[PDB]
């Protein structure tokens, strides 16, 4: 009745009642980059503000410990020049840690503990500069946003090709960029039982795409027709056209995955197809026209169908005459 | 509201409902009058004029609580008699088709437990309800008399108490009803184990009906426990709202008597 | 302006003239770094962990395990908040003695306040983990913070700052509560050794197994409230019961009470069955309204004031005398009093629900070994059996709902009149009209109410057995025309029950009239006896409104005393009818 | 008796008696990023402190060579202003190299050798800024911490499916993130000999997973059952149920490897299975329930078994009746 993964491509799972959250703390980096964008922005400025406040209290405490905040002074030099508040030390920690460095606040050579906290300031500030800027570049550099620019068909079809029933759909790219090593995985997924009585609840079995060799590798510039020959080794072999209705446990997932050409980071788009989303008997419109030296694809005629008479029976019943 | 309480008021009568609301209104007005004369008498800077009118206004207090007490016993007695002897006269003239279609345990259940809560549980609950709500609105009257920016503190607080009232209420219209969904089996199960005791001891299925009664008592006690925990959740929420009402009224009476003039007894009225 | 000491002498108070720890400005400057250590390490662990990893996914909603030291660390953390909001209120108005805004008195306590609430949510989220290696830095926090407070505390002794200073008594209490927080963290090191019930799907009640703040405030009851507008709740979504509070477990407790070993036998076996949960309920009912007596002391303390090192460090008696600090003490005492009163109400209704399960199983085991000669010949009717489960357990259950109020009314009224003697003296002993009036006239109406209730219960059982033979015998009565004769027989026995109710109603009315009439006569006799016949002592407004709130808080369980003397007599005749049913004639095997 | 690789996934090897350590010096970068976290932190601050101390001695030596540390001076300008200690030059090398730059210490235009050491200061300081910050981002950005959030079964089972003996286990993901191109390699590993007498001591032979096509590629959101059909070409073909005992040289390694979706950097989790870890005859519990619009996986029932009667014989003895 409900979808395994929606037509956007987000999954529908819950993952209830997990126990080992100690191994969730054993990766902090994927959990850091896994967050949403106000969570990533809030952990960005809260990481830098926690660094600047902690070293602001460190520089204000060492300026209190030298007595430089007490203005009853002689000609003895301070540790840091011109600090006379907490906010002067907050300005000084902002000047040192992201290395602006103005110089009305500058640190002299009186005490060595200011030199030790200056050393440990630029070590952990340079370190979290590297962690946070590489983390926000890894946040924007993931390739599933490229999976928002890859369209599948709204309706997959089942038609006749070469005497056989075939399951067809149309995949298209909106960009003039490429997909390196475009892999197609088509899984049927339904509640199947065993003959021995093992009922497994959401079963994924791989059907093969028809390629010409059989390796699942296409070359995607034009919108192509991914088609699967429903033979006897396919698990769609006893599918009737009367089964294609709502409330029927039969789902298709197509998975297009591979490297996008201009980042080098792999992506994966996915689209399900339901039994009221599979149209029996129809076929796809020819959408590529050649004119004035250019091949050209209409994208408004993408999910349109040009319905043909078919046998209204199963592929097991295609084996007679 | 519901219609049937007006049915209660037509089994009470117009003299009983008017004598009830007159006695509650003058009894709560004479206790807020004895609080306001405690405000006038503790601000000394003429003595025993205040003590004389204090003693006779307290004499109005004890005769108003006496007529409160006898009007709630006489409205309990008249709805005890009047909601008997008319249901008895409607059930004595009835068709046989009415008895053959309806369950008999329903009709005896309204003759037993519903007549028990009408002649017993309802008039002290009426007394405690009307006394507590007129105490709450007269306390709101004397607190809103003194510190009028508490009128600004009227504007979220009771309203969001009204909002959590709505965030209760339909869940209680589930859950209390769910208590009756496990009330009506179990006593009927006791009816099935009193008319058939020789049969059940003949079949030797006593451990099986013992285990069925353990299952029914398990379901009935978890529905009474969840109705209990919803009730104490609702009361710990709204008494936290009432202690917040105490806090905002306390700090505006201290801040309005330090810098303005409230004469150090009106803050005692609002805090009490 | 601002700084973290003042510009009062303006060249002093930031000075280091001795070794640096001799500055009091330096020791409360050093008193912020465990708190900002705990905030600034525990914020990214809580952000990538429990909450904001998109925790809509469920990380075991049920089987919440509790650590060693759970039910102790939460009470100690609330004791830290009770000393720490008082430390906030001590740092303010010692700030307000002079001008120019000393931030060193109360911003360390505010950083300790934020460190206290982040440490208790860190301890709750480590208690969801069972991963106490990820505890460990919190333990480091206590052996930061304690040490820094002792480096405050010996510098209170080094400048000879006495016990009459309030911050001496604050920070010595903070030193020893940080010490027992260290002792409970090495107790987690003692038994867990870093170097559950099998709670199934069927348990969905969680209030035995949730934390102590959600035991008080029922934060588990936001779920099954927010989902109730989504789905109507049914019998499988509430789950099954836990193993404690099973009806067979309470039945086994009642048989264990029975063989350890009449009406006194079923009462003393009933107290042996349920008395430890009963004394937990009444111990919470003792501490509730003993908190509420700090109400009228706050009333006297605010309108007594409203009727009216170089000193500024010390405050103590004027700290108790000022008004806003007493108002936030009233807020914390009223929060804690309504929390204990609602917790006492919960475990009283929980003990009564387990008793309804236990004697329903014991009344059914009496039914399965019952001879049928008692039903057929004479004595027991089936209407009396279904009333014996349907009514005569519920009256006993309502008595166990109202039992700890009966156990906590004398400790309310005795501490109320001794606090009346502290606020008014022996003129408050003119208002001993409660102790020379109330309990003989409540025993007199308990005798008259109980005789009316015995006559009302036998007339109600006769009217219900007559209506039970009426309603089964409708068709023979309408087929032989005796329905008006039978209706007048029900009407005459109804008139007997109505006259028993009439005596009940006039005795219930005279007890509720005396019950609400004596405290307004008590404020009459105390206010006229203070002014007249004990003349020219004083009459403040302060002890007048303090005694008015004291007499109103005496009168607030007095209106429930008429409800509890409406109760217990059905429990006494219900235990009598249950002992008569439980000693019936049985089957020889 | 002992494990090839533990149930965490760390290997148990030693690599004794290597000779060519000159090629260990022919990669410094993988040996730099291969270290543990106090070793990486110690080489981080020791690299930056060695840079700051070496140029501190360079600036102090050139301030000694201009005679500016001698305070017996006239109106001649120094090379660097206001340096009068070694620690002033250490402050100046910290101000220049990580580019704080306060300006009470500033370098004038007197001598050109200060300009040449300032040029070579920011060249090697900018260079080791790039090497060390990219190294600490490559240290935190490795994907095997993502391999700590991928659970396998504690016990693999052997059951009956489709008339055949099959070796089954259950793989699950804790995250709502994905694994791009999830490859499964299952190797049996035991001491096998040749028929000609070549005894090889720890032999790895690849068994295939059963897929539907045969390509080792799955789609992991739900915990699935990786199952292998024990046929005649499998090397588990003569495995008895009496062989499943401790001290038996038979080990399974399952290897799940592929790109994690939110970094683009490939991972590999691995889990062995021993002969007392393989349970005969049992099968896995159905753990996915559909309620209120959501599929949902219980994770507490992950390694539980719902044991079924099986033939207690080998798969070679499954070939008769």
């Amino acid at each position: 009745r409900a979808r395994f993964v929606s037509k956007k491509g987000n999954c529908n799972v819950a993952h209830k009642n997990i126990r080992e959250q100690g191994r969730f703390l054993q990766d902090v980096f994927t959990t850091l980059v896994d967050l949403k964008w106000p969570h990533t922005l809030l952990i960005f400025t809260m990481s830098f503000l926690c660094s600047w406040l902690l070293f602001a209290m460190a520089w204000w405490l060492i300026a209190f410990a030298h007595g430089d905040l007490a203005p009853s002074e002689g000609t003895a030099e301070p540790c840091v020049t011109s600090i006379h508040s907490f906010s002067s030390a907050f300005l000084f920690s902002i000047e040192v840690q992201v290395t602006i460095g103005f110089g009305g606040r500058m640190v002299t050579e009186e005490c060595p503990l200011a030199i030790l906290i200056l050393i440990v300031q630029n070590i952990v500030g340079l370190m979290i500069n590297a962690i946070m800027l590489g983390s926000i570049f890894m946040k924007t550099a993931q390739a599933h946003r490229r999976a928002e620019t890859l369209i599948f068909s709204k309706h997959a079809v089942i038609a006749l090709r070469h005497g056989r029933l075939c399951f067809m759909l149309r995949v298209g790219d909106l960009r003039k960029s490429m997909i390196i090593s475009a892999t197609i995985h088509m899984q049927v997924v339904r509640k199947t039982t065993s003959p021995e009585g093992e009922v497994v609840p959401l079963h994924q079995v791989d059907i093969p795409m028809e390629n010409g060799v059989g390796g699942n590798s296409i070359f995607l510039v034009a919108p192509l027709i991914i088609y699967h020959v429903i033979d006897a080794n396919s698990p769609l072999y006893d599918l009737a056209p009367s089964d294609l209705h709502h409330h029927q446990d039969l789902e298709i997932i197509v998975i297009l995955e591979g490297v996008v050409e201009t980042t080098g980071i792999t992506t994966q788009a996915r689209t399900s197809y339901l039994a009221d989303e599979i149209l029996w008997g129809q076929r796809f419109v020819p959408i590529v026209a050649e004119e004035d030296g250019r091949y050209s694809v209409d994208y408004s005629k993408f999910d349109n169908t040009v319905k043909v008479p078919t046998p209204l029976c199963t592929a097991r019943q295609l084996d007679e005459d | 509201p519901w219609r049937a309480c007006a049915k209660y008021l037509s089994s009470a009568g117009i003299l009983l409902l008017s004598l009830l609301v007159f006695s509650q209104l003058l009894k709560h007005m004479v206790l807020v009058a004895i609080d306001y004369w405690l405000a006038k008498w503790t601000d000394s800077a003429d003595q025993t004029v205040y003590a004389m009118v204090f003693t006779v206004l307290c004499s109005l207090g004890i005769v108003l609580c006496l007529v409160t007490s006898v009007t709630v016993e006489w409205t309990g007695l008249k709805v005890a008699k009047r909601l008997h002897r008319s249901l008895l006269n409607r059930i004595i003239l009835a068709p046989m088709r009415f008895f053959e279609t309806t369950p008999l345990g329903s009709i005896l259940n309204r003759f037993s437990s519903d007549c028990n809560t009408i002649d017993q549980h309802i008039p002290s609950t009426l007394e405690c309800l009307s006394r507590s709500t007129l105490l709450c609105v007269s306390a709101l009257a004397v607190i809103s008399y003194v510190t009028p920016v508490f009128l600004v503190a009227l504007l979220p607080l009771a309203i969001v108490c009204y909002f959590i009232q709505k965030y209760f209420r339909v869940a209680s219209r589930d859950l209390q009803q769910l208590d009756d969904t496990t009330q009506l089996p179990l006593l009927s199960h006791f009816a099935e184990t009193v008319e058939g005791l020789t049969t059940i001891r003949a079949f030797r299925y006593e451990a099986r009906f013992q285990q069925k009664l353990l299952e029914y008592t398990d379901s009935n006690n978890i529905a009474s426990l969840f109705l209990t925990a919803a009730n104490r959740w609702l009361e710990v929420r709204m008494e936290y709202i009432g202690a917040c009402v105490v806090l905002i009224a306390a700090v505006t009476s201290i801040s309005n008597s330090l810098h303005r003039e409230l004469s150090a007894g009106l803050v005692g009225l609002g805090l009490t | 302006p601002l700084a973290f000491c003042g510009s009062e002498n303006h060249s002093a108070a930031y000075r280091v003239d001795q070794g640096v720890l001799n500055n009091g400005c330096f020791v409360d400057a050093l008193n912020v770094v465990p708190h900002v250590f705990l905030l600034f390490i525990t914020f990214p662990i809580l952000f990538i962990g429990w909450g904001s990893q998109s925790s809509k996914v469920h990380i075991h909603h049920s089987t919440w395990l509790h650590f060693p030291g759970h039910n102790l660390r939460w009470i100690l953390t609330f004791m830290l908040l009770f000393v720490l909001v008082c430390e906030i209120a001590e740092g303010i108005l010692s700030d307000g003695v002079t001008e120019s805004h000393h931030l060193h008195l109360y911003m360390p306590a505010g950083m300790a306040f934020m460190a206290a609430v982040t440490s208790v949510v860190y301890y709750h989220n480590i208690e969801t983990s069972n991963f106490p290696k990820l505890l460990i830095a919190l333990l480091v926090y206590w052996t930061l913070a304690f040490i820094t407070k002792t480096i405050k505390f010996v510098k209170f002794l080094d400048h000879a700052i006495g016990f009459s200073q309030l911050r001496f008594c604050l920070t010595g209490l903070l030193v020893i509560l940080y010490g027992m927080l260290l002792l409970v963290e090495v107790n987690v090191i003692r038994v867990r050794r870093y170097i559950e019930d099998l709670q199934d799907l069927g348990v969905r009640f969680l209030q035995p197994f949730v934390n102590l703040l959600s035991k008080g405030t029922y934060w588990w009851m936001n779920a099954f409230i927010k989902t109730a507008h989504k789905k109507p709740i049914d019998l499988r979504a509430i789950g099954k019961l836990p193993i404690a509070m099973r009806a067979l477990t309470n039945y086994q407790r009642l048989c264990e009470a029975f063989d350890a070993q009449g009406a006194r036998a079923i009462w003393q076996a009933l107290s042996h069955a349920f008395g430890r949960r009963l004394v937990l309920s009444s111990t919470f009912r003792i501490l509730a309204d003993l908190l509420g007596f700090a109400g009228p002391l706050c009333i006297f303390g605010i309108v007594d004031h409203l009727g009216k090192l170089g000193v500024y460090f010390v405050s103590s008696q004027e700290f108790l005398a000022n008004a806003y600090v007493l108002a936030v003490l009233l807020f914390l005492a009223l929060l804690l009093q309504r929390t204990f009163l609602q917790a006492s109400y919960y475990v009283a209704i929980e003990t009564g629900i387990n008793l309804r399960g236990a004697i329903q199983t014991k009344i059914y085991n009496k039914i399965m070994h019952l001879s049928t000669s008692n039903l057929s010949m004479g004595e027991m009717t089936a209407g009396q059996i279904c009333n014996l489960v349907a009514i005569d357990t519920n009256q006993l259950m309502w008595f166990f709902f109202l039992c700890p109020n009966l156990w906590a009314m004398p400790v309310q009224i005795i501490v109320g009149v001794i606090l009346l003697y502290y606020i008014l003296g022996v003129s408050a002993l003119i208002g001993a009209a409660v102790i020379i009036l109330l309990a003989p006239v409540q025993y007199f109406v308990a005798t008259k109410l109980s005789q009316a209730q015995r006559s009302t219960l036998e007339y109600s059982n006769e009217r219900l057995k007559q209506t039970n033979e009426m309603l089964r015998g409708i068709k023979l009565l309408k087929l032989y025309a005796w329905e008006n004769i039978f209706r007048t027989r029900v009407e005459t026995t109804r008139r007997k029950e109505m006259t028993s109710l009439r005596a009940f109603a006039i005795y219930t009315s005279i007890s509720i009239f005396m019950n609400t009439a004596i405290p307004i006569a008590a404020v009459l006799i105390t206010f006229v006896g203070h002014v007249s016949f004990f003349k020219e002592a004083d009459f403040s407004p302060s002890v007048a409104f303090a005694s008015l709130s004291l007499f109103h808080i005496l009168v607030t369980p007095l209106f429930l005393l008429s409800s509890v003397v409406r109760s217990t007599v059905k429990a006494l005749v219900s235990v009598q009818k249950l002992s008569e049913f439980l000693s019936s004639a049985e089957i020889r095997e």
